[PDB]
């Protein structure tokens, strides 16, 4: 502690004190420099940096302080040495010396209490017990893994809450700046601050090599603290391994312990923090589940009665093996949770997304389409037929035609779009299957687009101009003019109808169907990012005669844009938005 | 230890003229980093309020980062950002009343 | 106990004197809108101020100037750029307010000093000028800055010292103009949607149910270069102030205070247009959101009325400030630019409140909305303990499937909506509340200037102070080189070392952003280099090839006689990246086959990078071979320096081109 002892330092200033404010460690500046971070997160940090010890700056920090935030030039110290500032207000003098020396004074008071002594007994004596990698010193280095930093977070940020409340700011800023992670947002530590957090380990990768420190550390700084422990089979192993760290690192008159039953740390008072193992089967503020995906009945009762409590934490540290990744206890809870569980996994959800968590794995052991924009899709449908004024006046219609029965990969799409404000809407889908063998599958296919515009259109009436329709004829031309024929005489029972036209390349016709090649890409392309944005969405009162038997049309639709890196229903929507040159009459 | 404004007090002098004479020159000691207030009180008798002048800071900023944005550039990557983030909080701000529209 | 080291000092006054030049930046951004005829009564302190800070960047300016040079830090930083954001905003104010009075026009005069007529100038250049060609970018955004220094310490294996010291004064003098006002950030530069470089550390770090880190990049709106600082405002602010109002006559007051009592006695229209679902006739949300507005602008709209007449009644003139003197601009916004900018007499947050009292009323979902906690320990908890017809068929089947999403959205999904929702009020807070600035800017230019800095001083400090033995003219030495070379070519790698080459390697390959392995609570090079990976979006089939370059008479053995640290055949920045990292391997498995073949000293192959100075101007630079990255002089073998550490007159240094001419000369040495 240095910068907590720092003089009045005068420094009259002009902006009335009705604006005025005291930040700590400098005397009284307008109320301005209390609203920016830019000077509020340097005058707080600068002050923080005192009272986190010697052995928490790092392995290189300079000499005498933490140089990468207090270092001042040989230079630049002696000009400033030589600034002067108006000095005083004689009737206003003492005020702000008695505010500054008061908030000083919180501060120094904040420094002398005796749980932030535990605290920093805690942290300092973590970080000085790594550099060995945890051996058994009586008290080429140890450095944690990046669970192995989440579970000491946890930890740390909790007790600081529970043993240190009345100074919720000021040790919330201390232990980011000990961590080695400020401009963290609030949010981040309040989450950290959070209990029953779930954590889900590989074998080997080690989580008993970093517990016992842990839970050695958390009993000899704290005091009066218990810490609960439970396993399946009868935590022999940890349970022995911490006898033998603590009487190795501390007198050993110090521990006393019943063989698989309570550990005890002793102390100058009766504080006596204990261990008691709920393996075998009050307060106890850790509870470290130490296997989550094996529980007998009658065992997780006690676990569902300590979250009842208001001071205990309970850590679900288990183990996984990849053979049996998807736990039948815990890795379906990442369904229905939010900021609960943590997987540490290095092949991630896909078959092989591990060159990217690559250089993420340890060294000793040596989706075109957002989930997000997926969810917020299906999760939220504008009602069409009660905001028809925000829809575009034209309804866009693109079929991609399979002639063939029996087959998986024999369905038509069928999707009719429009604009919705400057967004696209999705006003119906089908993913049609030829009956086998008809006589007319050009009529059939025909029939079921006339269908679902028809539902569109009675659901709509009078809000659309002009129908245009596209009808796919990279399987067959002659089909697809088939197709494009019996849609254009059915429709023929207000709106125009118009049909895409191409003129195939050495031909002067102009065909009613639509090739799709060079335009694949460009389309796919927009559709992505204006899906992602989220730009695309489905009508609340969305047309579906073939997928309404089994699935959720909007629920199917995104099952297939899944496999963007039988997609008849993705391309056809793809494509109708894509055509939300001029096709004609 | 004197202060600057007890040093210098006349006509309008151009600035320049003021460093030229007062500060500059190698003679003096600069002392008294005493600042001034330079907020008038037509301003605090509307705006008696940090976070009232700060507000009303920020409304301005934010409508002068609009009507320059509104020779001919014409593309201005900025003002591209600036009609896209007014084009998506639109959107954005629409969905969130019509969801809750939904919910009941 | 009594005498507190000057340093402190120093740096008590150095914060005092940086809130007194934000409060003058303030009072600054605060006359940039004020009536000219009021710029004018405050003149005379507006050009004293403008003297002080001159003045003021005169007696700082050496040592911030040696400071640059040697380890900067983000209070420097920050007080360089207020002082000359200040100096510039001062001059120009200055200017602008005497150019008044000459056409005495107040529309020209804002149309200057809140820039509506400048040519934009937030772009820049940069040019970062590597080896293997030079790569040049433009600063445009805030991220855009935060995004190069990330790329710069990504590559800064291969970017010598003076173009870096180039690129990183043309980005300072680029933060000098976005960074300088550090208190309103102006929308045109800003993305909140860009997660900067503490947006990944604090994903890593927090917890991540499945879902790759990849994933969940895209929906964070990053609160971070840009904070919201959360502002509240009274609603009679002004008759709360007027009573107590300073250097007010009493009969003037008390006049004043009457006019107030007895003058105290949007565009809603065009919310039709929005997309607004649900039941058309009765109480609904759209009609709640509107009656909210109206509420807001009546209220608005009656403290203007008071305003204008309350300075009626004190000054007698109806000031013109710059959103009364633009008002024909202002008012005839559209909803949307109405709700971005707007309520000078409200605040965002009472847009927001306006919002969410529309939104949540009379109904479950509100009970995750309000607390999620419980939510996921309920979740926890159940864990544990487990034409005609085609008309009428069109109506029944939308009747049906009307119910079945209703049914879902009640029933299923919840996760997915109360994070969709979260996420919405998130992005709707982040618009709406008053963005002020970010530390993130500062911090992360400091930590890559300081170690560019730090090399470039290391490459200027070894320069003499002894014997100077250089290899890089060469005599003879390709006669102890090749021998020196075959001798080491000769052995095996020992596969039981290999931990340990392989955390040198990325103890080298790292740049000195991303510590992380240096924090007293250090994670392995591992994760602090795959951040400085990861963060600067790294090809895939780039990233294996970092973990995997170590597990393989070659490829030790790569470098040339002379040229070891030399890209002139080669062009590009992922090619140069790939020849520096065949370098640095070859240098690290030079110094462990050496060690393990001669008994002679320890080498320890430390960086330049390290040292941090102490208290004031010392380094104690200590001996072994360092990297120093500089294709001039690569490789420099610090034999012995001084009994304290600092590089004196018994500090013999040999420097080399050639690695095993160092190799050689050590062991000569030593
Ligand atoms: N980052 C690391 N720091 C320290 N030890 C590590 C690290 N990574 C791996 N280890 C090693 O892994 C082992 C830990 O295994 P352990 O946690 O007991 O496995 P399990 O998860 O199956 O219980 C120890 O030998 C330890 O030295
Ligand atoms: F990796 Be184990 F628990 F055998
Ligand atoms: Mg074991
Ligand atoms: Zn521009
Ligand atoms: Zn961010």
């Amino acid at each position: 502690g240095d910068a907590l002892r720092v003089p009045f330092l005068d420094f009259a200033t002009a902006t009335p004190k009705r604006h005025q404010t005291v930040v700590p460690g400098v005397g009284t500046l307008h109320d301005c420099c209390e609203h920016s971070p830019l000077f509020s997160a340097v005058a707080r940090r600068l002050l923080f940096n005192s009272l986190v010890p010697a052995q928490l700056k790092g392995r290189d920090f300079g000499g005498d302080h933490t140089a990468k935030l207090e270092f001042l030039a040989p230079e630049l110290v002696r000009a400033v040495a030589r600034l002067r500032f108006k000095e005083c207000a004689p009737a206003d003098v003492v005020p702000q010396r008695n505010a500054y020396y008061s908030v000083l004074n919180t501060f120094q008071a904040l420094h002398r209490s005796e749980a932030f002594r535990q605290l920093v007994h805690f942290v300092r004596d973590f970080a000085q017990l790594l550099k060995t990698s945890f051996r058994a010193s009586s008290l080429t280095y140890g450095t944690l893994e990046l669970f192995q930093k989440m579970i000491l977070m946890h930890a740390t940020y909790f007790l600081a809450a529970v043993l240190l409340g009345d100074h919720a700011e000021q040790v919330n800023t201390f232990l980011r700046l000990v961590f080695e992670i400020p401009l963290f947002s609030d949010a981040a530590v309040r989450h950290f601050r959070q209990r029953a957090t779930v954590f889900l380990v590989p074998r080997r990768h080690g989580k008993t090599w970093f517990l016992v420190p842990l839970i050695a550390l958390s009993l000899a700084s704290f005091r009066g603290i218990k810490i609960g422990y439970t396993a399946h089979i009868r935590t022999e192993p940890v349970f022995e391994e911490i006898d033998a760290c603590l009487r190795g690192w501390f007198g050993s008159a110090r521990v006393d312990h019943v063989k698989g039953e309570t550990i005890s740390f002793s102390f100058p008072d009766g504080s006596r923090s204990t261990i008691v193992f709920a393996s075998s089967h009050q307060d106890f503020n850790l509870l470290f589940v130490d296997e989550a995906n094996f529980i007998r009945p009658d065992a997780v009762q006690t676990i569902m009665g300590f979250l009842n409590q208001a001071n205990c934490k309970i850590i679900f540290v288990s183990s996984t093996n990849t053979g049996k990744a998807s736990t039948s206890f815990l890795y379906n809870l990442r369904g229905a949770a939010d900021e609960l569980l943590n997987v540490v996994t290095y092949i991630c959800d896909d078959h092989m997304p591990r060159v990217v968590t690559h250089t993420n794995a340890t060294a000793c052991s040596c989706p075109v389409l957002t989930k997000s924009a997926g969810e917020r899709f299906l999760l939220y449908r504008p009602s069409t037929t009660t905001n028809s004024g925000l829809m575009a006046p034209d309804l866009y219609v693109y079929v991609d035609p399979a002639f063939t029965a029996n087959t998986r990969a024999s369905g038509t799409g069928v999707a009719v779009v429009g604009r919705y404000r400057d967004d696209y809407i999705i006003f119906a889908l089908e993913h049609f299957f030829l009956r086998a063998l008809t006589g007319s599958a050009p009529a059939d296919i025909a029939r079921c687009v006339v269908h679902s515009l028809t539902q569109v259109l009675a659901l709509h009436p009078g809000a659309f101009r002009g129908v245009r329709v596209a009808v796919e004829g990279n399987s067959s031309q002659d089909s697809a003019v088939a197709i494009a024929t019996h849609v254009h005489t059915e429709m023929h029972r207000g709106p125009e109808l118009l049909f895409y036209h191409c003129e195939p390349p050495g031909s002067a016709v102009l065909y009613p169907f639509f090739l799709l090649n060079k335009q694949k890409t460009p389309a796919f392309e927009h559709f992505i990012k204006k899906f992602n944005s989220g730009g695309v969405m489905a009508s609340q009162e969305i047309v579906s005669a073939t997928v309404r038997l089994q699935t959720d049309p909007v629920e199917y639709l995104l099952e297939q844009l899944n496999n963007l890196t039988s997609d008849d229903l993705m391309v056809a929507v793809i494509m109708a938005i894509y055509l939300a040159g001029p096709p004609h009459t | 230890l004197r202060d600057t404004i007890p040093d210098c007090a006349l006509r309008s002098q151009t600035l320049e003229s003021l460093d030229a004479r007062y500060v500059s020159r190698d003679g003096a000691h600069d002392a008294a980093v005493w600042f001034e207030d330079m907020t008038p009180a037509e301003l605090e008798v509307v705006f008696p309020t940090t976070d009232a002048k700060l507000n009303y800071l920020s409304r301005t900023q934010r409508l002068a980062s609009l009507l320059t944005y509104a020779t001919p550039d014409t593309a201005c990557v900025h003002g591209e950002l600036l009609a896209r983030k007014r084009e998506r909080f639109a959107a954005v701000i629409n969905r969130f009343l019509d969801l809750h529209q939904i919910l009941r | 106990a009594a005498p507190v080291s000057e340093p402190t000092v120093a740096r008590q006054k150095l914060l005092a004197l940086l809130g007194q030049v934000q409060t003058y930046v303030f009072q600054i951004e605060l006359l940039r809108r004020c009536d000219p005829h009021i710029g004018r009564g405050k003149l005379p302190q507006l050009k004293l101020n403008a003297l002080q800070v001159r003045a003021l960047r005169r007696r700082l300016r050496p040592g911030l100037e040696a400071q640059a040079g040697a380890f900067l830090t983000p209070l420097s930083v920050t007080l360089e750029l207020l002082l000359e954001y200040a100096w510039r905003e001062g001059e120009r104010l200055l200017g602008s307010l005497e150019t008044f009075a000459t056409a005495g026009d107040v529309a020209a005069f804002f149309t200057e000093t809140m820039g509506l007529a400048r040519p934009c100038p937030y772009h820049q250049r940069v040019r970062l000028d590597t080896y293997g060609g030079t790569v040049h970018m433009e600063l445009c955004f805030l991220h855009d800055v935060e995004n190069f220094l990330k790329q710069l310490n990504y590559c800064h294996l291969i970017t010598p010292s003076r173009g870096a010291t180039a690129a990183l004064e043309r980005v300072r003098e680029f933060m000098v103009g976005a960074v300088g006002s550090g208190l309103i950030v102006p929308p045109e530069l800003s993305d909140p949607s860009h997660p900067c470089a503490v947006c990944f550390e604090e994903l890593c770090v927090t917890a991540n149910q499945g879902a790759t880190i990849a994933s969940r990049l895209a929906d964070r709106i990053c609160n971070h270069v840009t904070q919201q600082a959360q502002v509240r405002l009274d609603a009679n602010e002004l008759r709360r102030y007027l009573p107590h109002a300073a250097g007010l006559s009493d009969a003037d007051r008390a006049r004043a205070l009457s006019v107030l009592d007895h003058a105290l006695a949007y565009a809603i229209s065009e919310l039709q247009f929005w997309l607004a679902s649900g039941d058309r006739a009765g109480q609904t949300t759209m009609d709640a959101f509107a009656s909210n507005l109206t509420a807001l602008a009546r209220r608005e709209l009656q403290q203007e009325t008071a305003a204008v007449a309350v300075e009626l009644a004190l000054f007698g003139r109806r000031a013109e400030h710059f959103d009364r003197a633009f008002g024909s601009h202002l008012a005839a916004l559209d909803m949307v630019d109405a709700l971005i900018i707007g309520g000078q007499a409200t605040s965002p947050d009472d847009q927001i409140e306006a919002l969410i009292r529309a939104c949540y009323d009379h109904h479950p979902l509100l009970r995750r909305l309000v607390s999620p906690e419980q939510c996921d320990e309920e979740a926890l908890r159940r864990v544990l303990a487990r034409w005609g017809d085609i008309a009428t068929q069109a109506a029944a089947d939308v009747r049906e499937r009307r119910r079945l999403y209703a049914d879902r959205l009640t029933k299923r999904s919840l996760a997915s909506l109360g994070r969709c929702v979260r996420e919405q009020r998130g992005e709707l807070e982040k618009m709406l509340r008053v963005s002020v600035h970010g530390e993130v800017l500062p911090a992360t230019f400091a930590a890559v200037a300081n170690g560019f800095a730090a090399r470039a001083r290391f490459c200027a400090l070894t320069a003499g102070a002894g014997t100077v033995i250089d290899n890089r003219s060469a005599p003879g030495v390709f006669d102890a080189h090749r021998f020196m070379r075959a001798s080491l070519l000769r052995h095996q790698v020992d596969p039981a070392l290999l931990p340990s080459i392989t955390h040198r390697f990325f103890e080298l390959v790292n740049g000195p952003l991303f510590d992380h392995s240096t924090h007293s609570f250090a994670q392995p090079p591992n994760t602090a280099l795959y951040y400085s990976v990861e963060n600067v979006g790294l090809l895939p089939h780039l990233k294996e090839e970092l973990a995997r370059f170590i597990m393989g008479g070659a490829d030790w053995a790569v470098s040339e006689f002379q040229r070891f640290y030399c890209f002139d055949g080669i062009s590009g920045i992922t090619p140069t990246q790939r020849a520096a990292w065949r370098y640095i391997r070859e240098l690290i498995i030079a110094t462990t086959l050496f060690a393990s073949v001669y008994r002679c000293g320890e080498l320890e192959l430390r960086r330049p990078d390290c040292s941090r100075p102490t208290s004031e101007g010392r380094y104690r630079y200590p001996p072994g071979v360092y990297l120093t990255y500089d294709s001039d002089c690569p490789l420099v073998a610090i034999v012995e320096s001084a009994p304290d550490g600092c590089i004196g007159p018994r500090s013999v240094v040999v420097y080399d081109r050639d690695v095993f001419s160092i190799l050689y000369s050590v062991l000569q040495h030593l």
